[PDB]
């Protein structure tokens, strides 16, 4: 699950390693969404990605419910009787999974496997180096 | 609103429904204002302009859907050709079954035949009606999908039902304390809805019984009339829909 | 009530056609008046035209009406016995009879045929004595 959220959101957030050797969490915020004032356009140091969680539970299940009616789907065309089987345990395995997604140890562990992923190396120091460029109020 | 959950649940054919509205519709969108639609679902809004073969299958596909039960809410509008379209408010004095015998339907049939042959001509018949237990009693509605005359001609015979009295007296046979107004003068002129799709918090009408008139074009005073059997061996939803000009039981007259 | 018959037909001649009317009561010089407007009548005869007749007289017998018949089921000798065709419900009113909507009668199959087709058995089930 590490690899798909990656790949659908490798765009918002950042982890690098910082000096006292914990991982750290940066997401590049948006307008039109919860954020203090004065801060759009920015990057945000963040202790623990809340909205990658909620992203995980909700928009990453709408993925699930696809792979679930293409499953239903491919069930549904007449077939030889062992694919049917096949695909009926296929099914019966995977149902199990799609709860997965809201234990929240599994969501931990999820985090901490994509914490490799999403890492950028040499990120912290180069933070905020060149002088030319101005966090302001308006972006 | 948690009946619409159960039945994506339980139901495998709602599912395929549901899928075949994801996908293959998806490319059949239309305009939420534009007149070009044919088939519109209220649930989500959805307007529809599909061809004759997306029109088909939505009709098994809700035919098996409804053989099984389910609820829908899926709407159809008259083009410039379609069928005749009848809605009566029949709001009696007593909540008593009326039972409606094939002869007084048939004296129906033949009212509005004499109704209509002074107009252009060149049939067959369904009757379904409300399941009553309700105050103001039931309601019926006939369909005409044979012929195409969608024009000021429909207002026209519906103006001429208006003041008709026959019909009046034969509802006042079955105890019916509203000769007049059952009819609205819009019934040719509103889109209707397709065979199962009820009403928001209501049960669907169901068929009583269908008749197949042969029309004839040496008499305009002659009132022939048919009985159709055996519906159950056909796709009702295809062969009520207006627009289903391929029909298999009827033609397109 | 309305009822309709035909021969297993493969004869010379073509075959035969008998039509039942055991609804009403009526037997009398009536009946022959009645036969004698058929003679005379074409638009039967048209219809018959439509199925290929070239007979459209002399089919009806004069006497089609004075002259004792047999029940269903009853063959000619060395003949087939007439099998049953259709059947029809066309309504009857006494103070706008234009009505002719040929209802399709229903329900033929179990029925006392026998019974219901006599002509003296007024009690019958599906016809009545009119």
């Amino acid at each position: 699950i590490a690899k798909v959220i990656y790949a659908m959101m490798g765009n918002k957030f950042v982890v690098d390693v910082d000096s006292n050797g914990k991982y750290v969490w940066f997401e590049f915020v948006l307008p039109g969404q919860p954020m203090n004032q004065g801060e759009i356009w920015k990057w945000r140091k963040e202790v623990n990605p809340d909205e990658l969680h909620i992203y995980i539970s909700e928009n990453f299940s709408r993925v699930m419910d696809r792979i679930t009616e293409h499953i239903k789907y491919h069930l549904s065309q007449p077939h030889e009787s062992n694919i049917l089987n096949y695909y009926k345990k296929l099914l019966k395995a995977f149902e199990r999974s799609k709860s997965k997604i809201f234990n929240d140890s599994f969501k931990k562990g999820v985090i901490r496997q994509a914490e490799f992923l999403f890492r950028q190396r040499s990120f912290i120091q180069t933070l905020d180096t060149n002088p030319h460029l101005l966090g302001v109020g308006n972006g | 609103t948690i009946q619409l959950t159960a039945q994506r649940k339980y139901l495998a054919e709602v599912q395929a429904l549901e899928t075949l509205l994801t996908r293959e519709l998806s490319v059949f969108l239309t305009e939420p204002g534009s007149k070009k639609t044919n088939i519109i679902n209220r649930i989500t809004g959805k307007t529809y302009a599909l061809p004759s073969t997306e029109l088909l299958r939505l009709y098994e596909h809700l035919e098996q859907c409804r053989k099984q039960g389910a609820l829908m809410y899926f709407l159809e509008r008259q083009g410039t050709y379609s069928g005749l379209m009848l809605d009566y408010d029949l709001k009696l004095n007593t909540n008593a079954v009326p039972p409606l015998e094939p002869p007084a339907l048939s004296r129906l049939c033949h009212r509005i035949f004499v109704h209509i042959k002074n107009s252009s001509v060149l049939i067959h018949f369904f009757f379904t009606l409300k399941p009553e237990v309700v105050q103001g009693k039931y309601g019926f509605h006939v369909l005409i999908p044979g012929l195409k005359l969608a024009a000021s001609t429909k207002k026209s015979i519906i103006g001429s039902l208006q003041h008709d009295a026959t019909v009046q007296k034969i509802l006042h046979e079955q105890g019916v304390t509203n000769p007049e107004s059952c009819l609205d003068p819009h019934s040719a002129s509103v889109p209707s809805l397709l065979y199962g799709s009820s009403k928001l918090n209501h049960k669907p009408y169901q068929l009583k019984t269908g008749f197949e008139l042969v029309f004839d074009s040496s008499d305009p005073d002659y009132i022939p009339i048919h009985q159709i059997k055996n519906l159950e061996s056909y796709n009702l939803v295809s062969e009520l829909s207006l627009t289903n000009e391929q029909g298999s039981l009827v033609r397109p007259v």
